[PDB]
């Protein structure tokens, strides 16, 4: 098992599947909750794009480095019209500064 | 259902499956939920208590330690107070 | 007031979720066989002198120490540690807690959790980390008296 956040703009989705899961079948589980296709879907993992037959744990996802308490991003594009679009994530807010009283 | 939808105070879209965000004892009491006093670095972190909280309920596993960041932590009581969990 | 402080003390520690009740020796030691030194948890000692015991692991193996509660105060079992050298408390969370922050003697670190804690009461633990004063702090007053009901670092 490993936990992630699928990432695009605004959007963030909190799922899971196996380490040995293929990138397409993750592109095919967006398309259940998102309803678009995996053909017009492009994955990434921080900046550099995935392949749809690798599997999650060759991405270098593994359960080690994305667990429930820490799921790790992955990034998310749609196919804009004739093209792709450039994937973008809106960053989240920003939390205050601490009361003096919490050193 | 599969899924459900909550929206932080500042637009940020969180999709959880269904059973973590019943973790919630707020979010039972009822597809889609807004938040407008929740800001999203907060909600995104009470969704992965979420994953956490679910994982880890009668475990054969050790139960791992669910780290909070000083800054968050009084915005994060309020959110676990408010949402019951 | 023998009494009202045993109740308010197992209070504490089922808030703690490392008090494990009815566990036995060989299920303690099952649980805490692979686990980090210094993982720790109390349970209900079999002892008839005895009310509680601390399961810890070591570099040996897990083992476990007894905690004594006599004449409304708790201490660890004086036959193992020496007497003249055991502070006591009115709380076993305390004592626990006590210990805990002291080898930042006795090796104990993180709590091995019965069950995952509520998101509330993991702030509560992260909130009293880095401070005392619950009076200077920004938020309302059900939240502050929350933060009250249990003052510990674990």
């Amino acid at each position: 098992d490993v936990f992630l956040m699928i990432r695009r703009h605004k959007t963030t989705i909190f799922t899971d599947a196996k380490e040995s899961s293929t990138v397409f079948e993750l592109k095919r589980i967006v398309e259940g909750i998102l309803k678009r296709p995996p053909d017009e879907q492009r994955l990434y993992k921080d900046d550099q794009l995935l392949d749809d037959g690798k599997t999650l744990g060759e991405c270098g996802f593994t359960s080690q480095t994305a667990r429930p308490q820490a799921p790790a991003t992955v990034g998310l594009a749609f196919r804009a019209d004739d093209t792709f679009e450039a994937l973008c994530i809106e960053p989240f807010s920003s939390p205050p500064e601490l009361p003096d009283v919490m050193k | 259902m599969m899924y459900v939808k909550l929206i932080s105070s500042d637009g940020h879209e969180f999709i959880v499956k269904r059973e973590h965000a019943l973790t919630s004892g707020t979010i039972k009491a009822m597809n889609e939920v807004n938040f407008r006093e929740i800001p999203s670095h907060v909600l995104s972190k009470v969704c992965m208590y979420f994953t956490y909280k679910v994982r880890y309920t009668n475990s054969s596993t050790e139960i791992p330690e669910f780290p909070i960041a000083p800054e968050i932590a009084l915005e994060l009581l309020m959110a676990a107070n408010f949402l019951d969990c | 007031m023998q009494a009202a402080r045993l109740a308010k003390a197992l209070r504490e520690l089922g808030q703690t979720g490392w008090y494990w009740g009815s566990m036995t020796v060989n299920e303690a030691k099952e649980k805490l066989k692979e686990a980090p030194e210094g993982t720790f948890l109390i349970r209900d000692s079999s002892h008839s002198d005895y009310l509680l015991t601390i399961s810890v692991k070591t570099s040996a193996g897990p083992t476990n120490l007894r905690i004594e509660y006599q004449d409304g105060k708790f201490r660890l079992d004086s036959i193992i540690c020496v007497k003249s050298k055991l502070k006591q408390f009115d709380s076993v969370v305390h004592l626990i807690d006590y210990y805990v922050q002291m080898c930042k003697h006795l090796y104990l670190t993180k709590p091995l959790y019965t069950s995952a804690p509520s998101l509330q009461h993991l702030c509560r633990l992260t909130i009293n980390k880095c401070t005392g004063a619950i009076w200077g702090l920004p938020l309302p007053t059900r939240l502050k008296d929350y933060l009250e009901e249990y003052k510990f670092q674990v």
